[PDB]
């Protein structure tokens, strides 16, 4: 019962005009038997060369991009084009967007490594609208600016409503829209006590 | 004198691997990190839980592949996937490795509730960086 | 000659002007139908051919996260709404409409509205606890001129 | 494959809905890592992917953060002798512009699924929408 | 088996504080204000006292999860300085290196 | 004046992976993906190919046995979203009372002999049994032909 | 400066909109809002799950060692020290039969 003998590395059978994307379709660790390159890594000893690929822990510790090569990325994006949709041509500038879509909703996603996909910061939502875009009478704009306090910035004329109190992002998003509606309608309303300013 | 993670000199007959040869102050200079997760990055959580999983995962692999490990394992976490890259000596028959891979993967996927994969690169014998 | 679809047919059956009239789940899936479906899957069951096919199977089984990442995937708080979490004064009707107890419960429900770590059901449980507590202390409250329920 | 090639490869079904699509004015992707070289390789992969899908992208490097703490070197006494440790965080910000919601989902999936180990992403989508219909008209 | 009997006592303190968290919150709220009658506040001061001592969350001590060391712990990793240095000096902590500057 | 917003396309969660898979082809110089990508672990012959996979399937069964026999150690769930397929399985009835409902559980678990005992016991008491429930019992018995479902264990 | 009627009535109109405390509340009584807006210390996953389940690890690995699928060098080392010690006659006495009666 002799010990088993390892086969010769399959890099020997790889042609120089092969389809490398097929060799590394997805993210994998560095395999010295599949990567047909004489790469060396390691601080060399005096009168020594850097270590070879076979049995090289340092090359294994690297997050290689062999699966992501310029030929693969172009072949991948060619397939992914059918998913994309075209931005409306008319909105060629940021000022043009402010005209037709004055409300800016900021939402943040977080990607980390672990068993849990939960992040506490993902619930927060931020609404930013310019008071110029809102139809506000001279009375209304003064009332809107006093109620919002520091949320309004005179330099930029932007009202910032940040809502994180509710557990979910869809709840916090709907709450910020609610806060704007009440502030807008309340600003137009005139109360008798306002005549005493 | 500093005694931390330093394989001391003998009489030139002690084989040491690349990982063993370099003392702690060469970390991030000549040798990298054995585990790569996002839990020690700034403004990131769950460093303690990733670190505890690493300690166990290393003790598990040593016992599950006793005497068959050529060097310390490399742990790579991407999303919820865990990837274990181990240099293993060619001592055991080939079919035994297939059994231990199926067993160790399924057992650790039902223990941490994540997809766990084992990547084995077999060496004929331990690779010696230098004799110290 | 041996035309596959040209020639005489059995003609025992007639053209299906009506098709699939009875629903496929005429009854809840029986053991016979549940087991046949498992065998149909095995007919085309081949091993993974690359990392993509392995990841495809893991995703269908829930093992691998869905992309793009949603940090609130599968996390719905009883299908509630923002107004349910924020406006909680409906539950304070049983309490006195004015007085010290109302002033206290106002502070309690204000904090609960700003609590993102509790569901509406849990927040209501906090309010209900105080209703029963003050009911028990009716005699001490009456001495202090506070009338509860 | 030299002679044996797939004939009609199956492609996923993409069905256009009747709901309007989201409009992202901006989409900032802040990747973090302990290694600068990994960010450089990821920056090249992400910028190439955007250019191939028609997306407009810009890149800058936010200043790095180094967090240092001190510990006691000995197990017992010898207070004056310490050992210090640090964790380095490096950033690469990919600022995309004028993306529909379908283009941002496919792109983010593709680049998030290819996120190297040890790299953390922080997407900051900025949607643009009209005014609420109630707000549009003042009602007393 | 946990590391030692001290870690065992700490673990139980942590599980009895989780059981009594809502209760000690609701009762203690009645005391941390100036809006309720002092008679009720004096009585709530005793209901909170009557709860078991291990329900109190200030009797929890953060110990190294692997050696049960009461002091010297780093809260981000839950390890003592001695255990942390062993993992850090071996390249096993992801991104932790020595600080040279 | 009014801008025309494009209609959003939609696709399945696996659609993107399927698109990327379509690009790549089989590697002519590599063994099937099932087999480990190491020269020492590549199946030389057809006998080793089947033996290597049976050793893999055997190791998977050894883990599933331990998980299903010591479930208390595999119960802490730290995965959000929750992954049902990575939790211990339970196949023995946990309803002790002898009722039509308890019989229904055994039928759902597909135990043949235990269900017959509880059905006869239900008849011995004479308690009503629904015709639909009585049919679920016959399905299990008729399909498995009065024999306990085949399984492998110590 | 003082707050005039317009200022005070505007402040209450704002608080009513943003769900803030509307009345004049002492600093002491503002703790009730804090207590019920913040997760208590004992309910945070860091506190109640501070430790790994040491019983699961010690039990699971022991069960695997008895099934032959795991090897504990430390335990095998101890098992031989006990075997040798019993031969030398220094083994553990039986309970209730200790040196002292
Ligand atoms: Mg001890
Ligand atoms: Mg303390």
């Amino acid at each position: 019962p002799m010990r088993r003998k390892a086969l010769p590395p399959r890099t020997e059978k790889m042609d120089t005009d092969q389809d490398w994307p097929s060799v590394y379709p997805t993210a994998a660790p560095f395999k010295p038997s599949a990567v047909p390159l004489p790469v060396r890594m390691g601080y060399p000893v005096k009168k020594g060369v850097p270590m070879a690929k076979e049995g090289n822990l340092e090359l294994l510790k690297i997050p290689n991009f062999l699966h992501l090569t310029p030929v693969a990325i172009k072949r991948h994006c060619a397939a992914l084009k059918d998913f994309c949709t075209e931005w409306p041509a008319a909105l060629d500038s940021d000022e043009k967007c402010e005209e037709h879509f004055p409300v800016e909703i900021d939402t943040a996603d977080y990607v980390s490594s672990g068993p849990s996909i939960r992040n506490p910061k993902a619930r927060a939502v931020t609404l930013r609208v310019k008071l110029s875009s809102l139809n506000l009478d001279n009375h209304a704009k003064k009332k809107l600016i006093k109620l919002v306090g520091e949320r309004y910035c005179k330099a930029t004329d932007v009202l910032t409503i940040t809502t994180d109190r509710c557990p979910l992002k869809r709840q916090n998003y709907d709450y910020a829209v609610y806060l704007l509606t009440v502030l807008y309608h309340e600003s137009w309303k005139t109360e008798d006590w306002e005549n005493s300013k | 004198k500093n005694r931390a993670a330093r394989v001391r000199v003998a009489k030139g007959n002690k084989p040491v691997s690349y990982e063993e040869a370099h003392a702690p102050h060469y970390i991030a200079h000549r040798k990298g990190w054995l585990s790569l997760h996002t839990g020690n990055l700034d403004g990131e959580d769950h460093a303690a839980e990733r670190t505890l999983e690493d300690v166990f995962l290393r003790k598990f692999m040593m016992g599950t592949f006793p005497g068959c490990l050529a060097d310390q394992i490399v742990l790579k976490r991407r999303a919820n996937q865990v990837d274990i890259c181990a240099l293993v000596l060619r001592q055991l028959p080939a079919h035994k490795f297939y059994f231990l891979v199926g067993y160790s993967e399924t057992l650790l996927s039902h223990f941490y509730k994540c997809p766990v994969r084992l990547h084995l690169q077999t060496v004929p014998s331990k690779v010696v960086y230098k004799y110290i | 000659r041996k035309y596959l679809f040209k020639g005489k047919r059995l003609s025992i059956f007639a053209d299906k002007a009506f098709a699939d009239e009875p629903p496929e789940p005429e009854a809840s899936p029986s053991l016979w139908e549940i087991e046949f479906a498992k065998q149909l899957a095995s007919v085309a069951d081949q091993p993974f051919e690359n990392g993509f096919e392995e990841m495809i199977q893991w995703t269908k089984e829930g093992k691998l996260w869905e992309f793009p990442v949603n940090n609130e995937a599968g996390l719905d708080d009883d299908g509630s709404e923002f107004h349910e979490h924020i406006f909680l004064d409906k539950y304070l009707e049983d309490f006195p409409k004015q007085g010290p107890i109302r002033l206290f419960m106002e502070l309690v429900t204000c904090g609960l509205s700003k609590n993102p770590y509790l569901s509406v059901k849990q927040k209501v449980e906090h309010i209900e606890w105080f209703r029963n507590y003050f009911n028990e202390k009716r005699d001490i409250l009456k001495e202090n001129n506070i009338a509860f329920t | 494959l030299h002679v044996d090639v797939p004939k009609d490869v199956t492609r996923p079904t993409i069905t256009t809905s009747d709901e309007p699509d989201t409009l992202y004015k901006r989409l900032s992707i802040l990747v973090k890592a302990h290694d600068r070289a990994v960010l450089d390789s990821y920056e090249y992969f992400a910028v190439l992917a955007a250019k191939e899908l028609g997306i407009s992208i810009k890149v800058h490097e936010p200043p790095r953060k180094i967090e240092r703490f001190t510990l006691l070197k000995s197990v017992h006494i010898f207070k004056k002798h310490r050992v210090q440790y640090e964790m380095r965080t490096l950033y690469r910000c990919l600022e995309l512009k004028h993306l529909t919601g379908s283009t941002a989902s496919v792109y983010l999936e593709y680049i998030q699924r290819n996120l190297p180990e040890g790299v953390a992403m922080e997407v900051t989508k900025t949607q643009i929408q009209q005014l609420p219909e109630h707000i549009k008209e003042p009602m007393w | 088996y946990y590391v030692d009997w001290r870690m065992l006592r700490d673990l139980k303190r942590r599980k009895m504080a989780y059981e009594y968290a809502d209760e000690r919150l609701r009762i203690n709220s009645l005391r941390k204000n100036t809006i309720l009658p002092k008679d009720l506040q004096e009585m709530a001061g005793d209901e909170i006292a009557a709860l078991p001592r291990d329900s109190c969350p200030v009797r929890i001590r953060n110990r190294c999860v692997m050696t049960s060391r009461p002091r010297g712990v780093k809260r981000r990793w839950r390890l003592s300085r001695i255990v942390f240095r062993h993992l850090a000096d071996h390249g096993l902590l992801s991104g932790v290196q020595r600080a040279i500057w | 004046e009014e801008i025309v917003i494009p209609k959003k396309k939609t696709w399945d969660k696996v659609a993107v992976l399927q698109a990327l898979a379509s690009t790549v082809n089989r590697d002519p110089t590599a063994a099937p993906y099932v087999f480990h990508d190491d020269p020492y672990l590549i199946p030389t012959s057809a006998l080793e190919s089947r033996s290597f996979l049976l050793a893999k399937k055997s190791g998977e069964t050894a883990a599933k046995f331990i998980i299903n026999s010591y479930p208390k150690y595999f119960q802490k769930d730290i995965a959000e979203p929750h992954i049902p397929c990575l939790m211990p399985e339970y196949f023995e009835p946990q309803i002790e009372d002898v009722s039509e409902a308890a019989l229904e559980e055994r039928i759902r678990l597909r135990k043949v002999r235990a269900s017959v005992d509880m059905f006869d016991q239900l008849l011995q008491a004479g308690t009503t049994v629904s015709l639909e429930t009585t049919n679920s019992l016959l399905d299990l018995l008729c399909y498995y032909g009065d024999q306990e479902p085949p399984a492998d264990y110590p | 400066s003082p707050l005039s009627e317009y200022a005070l009535r505007m402040s209450r109109l704002s608080a009513r909109i943003f769900g803030e405390v509307a009345r004049s509340t002492d600093s002491k009584s503002m703790k009730v809002v804090s207590l019920f807006s913040e997760q208590p210390l004992a309910k945070k996953k860091e506190t109640y799950d501070w430790y790994p389940n040491h019983n699961t690890y010690f039990a699971l690995m022991g069960n695997l060692r008895f099934l032959g699928l795991y090897r504990d060098e430390h335990q095998d080392f101890k098992d031989e020290q006990r075997r040798l010690k019993k031969l030398r006659g220094k083994g553990k006495p039986r309970k209730g039969e200790g040196k002292r009666a």
